[PDB]
């Protein structure tokens, strides 16, 4: 749990509010390092936000708005490195956080930012605007927080507020308090260092940090960073990892190193973390560089070396970068693709024009290849006339190498569906599960959600679909025939684990060995059929395989047959 | 004059600990005239007294059968102990003893194989499931088949042969009749499963698994 | 008093031409006191004088064995004619009349099989090539070995048993040892090959074939 | 017999003159039709010709040049229908024939024609030159053999002879005989019929014969024909065979007919015959239509639903159609070619130049992937370094559809060649083979020619190689392995019939089955390795076949194995 992603939802209204707080539970929940932005959003008064106390990186940027909680516990956050930046220029942006209408006591808003351990932010500036009731936000001296480098990265502060606020505590230095206590004194790691020093633990040379180590450190040492400006190598903080190969001199044929390490954020690691790709460049990516092709051995990217086969793009990769949904003038792109590199939405436009034309629900049926989606599938509308979405029924693996709003690799909302139909679904690779408001969904809690995680920050967000109660009155539940009770709908078809054999999609309690209209055989559960030219047997088998050369007897040559 | 014939205890219940298995001590030929029989056990030379007696069970020939039974230890079998049976008749000019025991000799553990039936069995009205059980030692075994856990009983099992070695071997011969519902089980490709116990196996007990292609 | 045993002719010498039957009288126990034992053959009830008589075999417990060996014909033993030797000695106080015969019963023709050694049995010492002999009447039968034409002399047969139906099934089990010139055979593919020999064959012969993979 | 092939030798001086007699009589034996050129050159006076007793008809031309035999039994050759023309020009080709050089008696030359039934030149002219001694070529009037169409067709006739003429016989017309005798009286079908009469038995218009009648008839039905203008359809003699297809008169759906028959030459058949390939437009033919691809279901051509799949084109093909032999600046196009439409020539300029550069020995290796050549292979020149033709040891099948000079579908001449390397070579579709004058040649009695052939007209003509018992002396013969003896060389890969069992290609009496350093297993007399990942097993098999589910042991998987 160490490390997790963050989101990408900027500013944009949560769908439903309970899950977008169990959302930020399940995410950041024991989370140290979030890969990604920090974004908490939408969060009421009567609010818990414990899980986040142990955030001390964000890679990405840090968006604080529209909070009527009244604090946010973030005190062990000392790095900020805003590799992405919110509006493309801030790594730290608070905005609004104030009661907007109508009693028991208190006023709503965030009070003390209390970033106590906040001493770096590399790349970006700081917003803070609105905010009443934001107290000790103009008391920081932010360029001792920026680095040396992207330093006229901007700052732009409102203090307005509607109430007024206390001195900083009298064991601060005048105007240096990240609030009115003593705990919030300002730490100061710049500009009171000997000499041309970035960071530091004191004014002497001696007590210079590192030119590797971000924020500060407890010593001169590299060892004793407090986060690494680059890369964590086994504690200590260097510039780039140990390459994979090192080259020949007199000739320059590589040669494998042992002490090659992959980058995995601002870490080096010995293997890339599951569902993220090897690279031949020594790094862990959730998409291959250019020019490389993904190839299992143990996903991997190989470079191609002759034409890279052609793929299929999904939504946000290539020419579908800027692209928001499917539609009519994208449906056709997708024919007979059994795996799609990126992500599948639905929204209501897929369904109604932008003089472009609606999509019909026959044009649907060309998913009824696809294996595996790489990034996420997102459906906020659906054809009434379809009742579930078998058109998807044969998609096994959701990888979630992209999330819709950073979050969720599956989303169902706003729907007249009656229950799902991904019968082949065994995987989310990542990210969260959001299916709500499905007015007639069942077939929910059917569903063994536990199977189709693989890591501990999954889980699935259900609410104002159909009450379960509601389903088992009208008497809907699994086939006879759905082993341990899962099934993703009603019929046979939609069986998890098929409890005796599947004829194809149906499972069924008898396949058609010793006298079936068609004969057939068994293997591995499946029925299967027997050579035409194989003579029907009465009460025997009638054939140990799919050939002509495995039947009992023929219909008319050695082992074969030729009615 | 009378004829006596003394018969072990099954194998299966001589190793499975809650079955109870008896030596049983049969009288044939015991004259309409002269049907008094009389028994007296030994164990190792030691008189028993604690064998019953079925009653006279008459026969076509106009004889009686008696038959007197003596339920045994597992431990005392195993253990090589004689069990004598001293019958005694008017009929009978001397009393006959007779004494079973466990076969005497090195032990040998078996090696269980299942073998599929032939392609070309299959026109026939039966296919047969083979067991072969090999190079095991002393011929006391007991051989059971069952499909899902449930016993079949349909099989027939050779007596044990010596081998070239001096080790015993045997087959066993589970048939599966045509439109039989052990034949749907077996097209099906469900478990079928030879049973063996024998003293040698590790916990007096191996089976080993069969099921088609 | 001594004791004798008939033997029927083997069934390979029933069934082919060129190899004579003949039905065999055994007597053991011939007291060392009073060796002269006297043989009278019947076919039907009537003498022969044709049969010829071994010398006398002494044993290990200082007995005599007399071996009475009567050539038969293949006609009159296929028939069914019942072959009869009265022993007479100076210890039986009567002479010992035994008879043999044809099975008599239902003819049925065998099925024969070919198994291959489950994969099991391969980390063995030998491995087993298993020739089944299925619904057959009457028990005599005879079973050979041979590869690239030659007889194997590796093999063991079960005694016939009594199926469920009334037909009688046995196995044979051909032991092909490690490192044997029979298992090269068998590992390169070579045709085994299981010969039959049984009445009610048609031409009293079939042989099933059998090979690796 | 019926139908033999016939000659594209036109006037070039034959290889060897025993094979070239040889040749004729082996290919025109019993032969009714020529199905192609009947080309009789280079004939001594002790000739024997009576093979050519039955030649009826036939389709190309007729050319007779350089012969010192007398006459040539055509009597019976009704029609010759011209298709192909000498020097494009001329059905009937009668050149020089005559003593050049020095007793016994007689002398040197073409006597006669003696073509009695020849009343039929469908397309094409007559060109008779020189021929001292020939006689009655003058008295002939050739436009009543001449059809009503092609009439212009050219005559050219030289009369110069060393010798006078009797006059004809007097029971023919004035100046109307093909000889001296009474039997060769000029047959007259055209000229002399009742009215628009293009053929007829008399003058009478119930002499007149069918339209569709060719040379002559006996009676007024298309059943009465000599011969056939246009297709033999059982009997009847029609201008087009039935179609394979009859279309619907409402739609257009193509419906299968009965009555469908296909062309071969002139005559409709229910099959093509063997060799020959089968079109959907109902034709016998040895290359496919253009825009068609070979396919078997049985040979056939289908035309490409998808892009016609790319193929190898030998020379006489496409780009190579006027290409002599094999050269430096062809070589490489048959780079990686299993199948070869088309033929390979490898001529002496083949290894020199043509200010393009000489051949060398290592470039022919890559014939090594062919399998299979539907033209013919021809090889004049070979490098000396060369010991054998093992270049082309995956050569199966040669298929004869096309044939050097008409005739050879193998030809080997002058090499300094020790053995043939053809090892894999199974079947010469058609044509013959001509092996001779290969200095150190031996095994040639060794391989079983009998067994390549597939009709009676096919032969193997050798001579002036190395004589066998040469061969036997130095102690060379088949290795210990060859079954029935039959080998292409010394070692044992040069087996034909493999005794015992085959490692690739070596012909070996003892697979690694049991204690081999790789462990094997055998598969239809083929040694095959065993997983690597299976145990060696000490005196017992190791596995059952190639996978690592088919070990006895492993090396380290509920049925592999992963040492
Ligand atoms: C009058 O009626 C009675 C009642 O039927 C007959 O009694 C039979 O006598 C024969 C004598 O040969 C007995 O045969 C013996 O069978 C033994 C095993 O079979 C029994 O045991 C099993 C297991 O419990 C039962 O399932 C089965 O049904 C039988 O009850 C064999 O082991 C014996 O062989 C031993 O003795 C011979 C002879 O010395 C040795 O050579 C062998 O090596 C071996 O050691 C024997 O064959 C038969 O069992 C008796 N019947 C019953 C019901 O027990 C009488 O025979 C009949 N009339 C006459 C004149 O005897
Ligand atoms: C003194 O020494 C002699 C010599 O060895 C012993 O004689 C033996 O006596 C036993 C008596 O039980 C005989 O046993 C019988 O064996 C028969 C078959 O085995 C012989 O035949 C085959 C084929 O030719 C030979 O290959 C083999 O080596 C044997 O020679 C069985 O068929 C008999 O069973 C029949 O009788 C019993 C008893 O009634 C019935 O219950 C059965 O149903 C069956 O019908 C029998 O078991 C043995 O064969 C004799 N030896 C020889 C060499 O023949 C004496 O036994 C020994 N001392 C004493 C006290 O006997
Ligand atoms: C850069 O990476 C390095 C490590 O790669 C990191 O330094 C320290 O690494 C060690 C382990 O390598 C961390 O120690 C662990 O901390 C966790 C708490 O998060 C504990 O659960 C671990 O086990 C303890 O508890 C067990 C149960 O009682 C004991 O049995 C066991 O002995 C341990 O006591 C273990 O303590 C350590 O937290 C980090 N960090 C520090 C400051 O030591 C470094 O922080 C990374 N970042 C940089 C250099 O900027
Ligand atoms: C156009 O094609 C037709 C045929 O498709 C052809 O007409 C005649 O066809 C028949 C058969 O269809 C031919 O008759 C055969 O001739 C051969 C000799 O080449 C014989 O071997 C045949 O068998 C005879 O001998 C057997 C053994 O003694 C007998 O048992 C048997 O009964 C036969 O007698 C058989 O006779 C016939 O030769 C042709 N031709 C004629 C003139 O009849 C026609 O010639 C073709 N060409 C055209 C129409 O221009
Ligand atoms: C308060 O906010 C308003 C608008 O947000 C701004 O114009 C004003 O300058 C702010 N007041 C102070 C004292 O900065
Ligand atoms: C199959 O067996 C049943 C047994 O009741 C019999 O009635 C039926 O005719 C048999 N069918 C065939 C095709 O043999
Ligand atoms: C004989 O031939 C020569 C040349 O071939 C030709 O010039 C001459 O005209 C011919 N003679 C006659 C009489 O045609
Ligand atoms: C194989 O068997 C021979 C038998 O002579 C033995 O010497 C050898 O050690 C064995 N090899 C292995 C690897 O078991």
């Amino acid at each position: 749990t160490q490390v997790c992603t963050g989101t990408d939802m900027k500013l944009r209204l949560p769908a439903s509010p309970e899950t977008h707080l169990d959302m930020l539970r399940h995410l950041y929940q024991g989370c140290q390092v979030v890969q990604g932005n920090l974004e908490l959003t939408y969060l009421p008064t009567n609010a818990s936000l414990s899980f986040l106390q142990d955030i001390q990186e964000v890679q990405g940027y840090v968006l604080i708005a529209h909070n009527q909680v009244r604090q946010v516990p973030l005190q062990r956050l000392r790095i900020v490195r805003g590799t992405q930046l919110f509006e493309d220029n801030y790594a730290l942006a608070v905005l609004d956080n104030g009661d907007p209408l109508n009693t028991g006591a208190s006023p709503g808003g965030l009070r003390e930012l209390q970033l106590r351990s906040l001493t770096e932010i590399l790349k970006g500036g700081v917003l803070i605007q609105r905010n009443p009731q934001l107290c000790y936000q103009d008391t920081i001296l932010w360029k001792d927080i920026f680095h040396k480098n992207n330093q006229l990265a901007l700052t732009l502060i409102d203090t307005n507020r509607s109430r007024a606020c206390h001195p900083c505590s009298p064991m601060c230095k005048g105007s240096r308090c990240w609030g009115e206590s003593s705990e919030d004194c300002q730490s100061l790691t710049r500009t009171v260092c000997a000499g041309g020093c970035a960071r530091c633990k004191g004014p002497l040379p001696t007590d210079c940090c590192h030119e590797q180590c971000a924020a500060g450190c407890t010593g001169p040492k590299h060892s004793d960073c407090l986060a690494c400006l680059h890369f964590n190598h086994s504690g200590i903080c260097e510039l780039h990892c140990p390459a994979l190969v090192t080259y020949n001199t007199d000739t320059f044929e590589s040669m494998p190193n042992p002490e090659g390490r992959y980058t995995f954020g601002a870490s080096c690691v010995t293997a890339c973390p599951y569902n993220y790709l090897s690279t031949d460049v020594g790094s862990c990516t959730l998409v291959c560089p250019l020019h490389n092709q993904e190839v299992t051995a143990t996903q991997r990217c190989e470079k191609c070396s002759k034409p890279c086969a052609r793929v299929c793009y999904g939504l946000g990769m290539e020419h579908l970068r800027e692209v928001r949904a499917v539609t009519s003038a994208n449906i056709q792109e997708f024919a007979g693709c059994k795996k799609i590199f990126g992500s599948l939405a639905f929204l209501p436009e897929s369904f109604d024009g932008d003089p472009t034309a609606p999509l019909q629900p026959e044009q649907l049926q060309v998913f009824e290849t696809l294996e595996e989606i790489t990034g996420y599938l997102y459906i906020s509308a659906w054809p009434d006339s379809l009742p579930d979405l078998s058109v998807f029924q044969n998609l096994q693996v959701i990888r979630g190498r992209i999330l819709h709003n950073g979050a969720y690799s599956l989303t169902l909302q706003g729907l007249g569906i009656s229950w799902l139909g991904l019968r082949s679904l065994r995987e989310l690779g990542s990210g969260l599960a959001l299916i709500h408001h499905n007015t007639h969904l069942c077939f929910v809690h059917t569903v063994p959600w536990d199977q189709l995680f693989r890591n501990p920050h999954q889980a699935l967000l259900h609410t104002a679909n159909r009450p379960e109660d509601e389903c088992v009155g009208e008497g809907l539940a699994c086939h006879q025939l759905c082993a341990r009770g899962h099934c993703w709908g009603p019929g046979p078809t939609q069986c998890v684990n098929c409890s005796q054999f599947l004829r194809g999609q149906e499972c069924v309690e008898e396949c058609r060995v010793l006298q079936g209209l068609p004969r057939e055989y068994v293997n591995a559960r499946h029925c299967l059929p027997c050579h035409p030219e194989c003579q029907p047997q009465n009460g025997s088998v009638t054939c140990f395989g799919p050939e002509a050369d495995q039947c009992v007897a023929c219909a008319h040559d050695p082992p074969f047959c030729v009615a | 004059g009378p004829s006596v014939f003394l018969f072990p205890p099954k194998p299966k219940d001589t190793l499975m600990i809650s079955r109870t298995p008896e030596v049983t001590c049969v009288v044939v030929d015991v004259s309409h005239e002269d049907p008094e029989v009389k028994f007296n056990w030994y164990v190792d030379g030691v008189e028993v007294h604690n064998a019953k007696t079925k009653p006279r069970e008459e026969q076509y020939n106009s004889t009686y059968r008696v038959v007197s039974v003596l339920t045994v230890l597992h431990q005392d079998w195993l253990n090589g102990k004689e069990y004598k049976c001293k019958v005694s008749n008017k009929a009978l000019p001397a009393p006959i003893e007779k004494t079973i025991s466990k076969a005497k000799g090195q032990p040998r553990e078996p090696q269980v194989y299942t073998l599929p039936p032939s392609r070309d069995e299959y026109l026939s009205d039966s296919v047969s499931l083979t067991c072969l059980v090999k190079g095991f030692y002393p011929s006391d075994i007991a051989v059971e088949w069952e499909s899902n856990g449930q016993p079949e009983n349909n099989y027939k099992t050779t007596p044990p042969v010596l081998d070239s070695d001096g080790s015993f071997f045997l087959y066993s011969k589970l048939t599966v009749p045509r439109h039989s519902e052990t034949m749907r089980r077996w097209a099906h490709g469900n478990v079928f499963s030879c049973s063996v116990m024998h003293e040698a196996l590790h916990n007096h007990y191996t089976q080993k698994s069969l099921s088609l292609s």
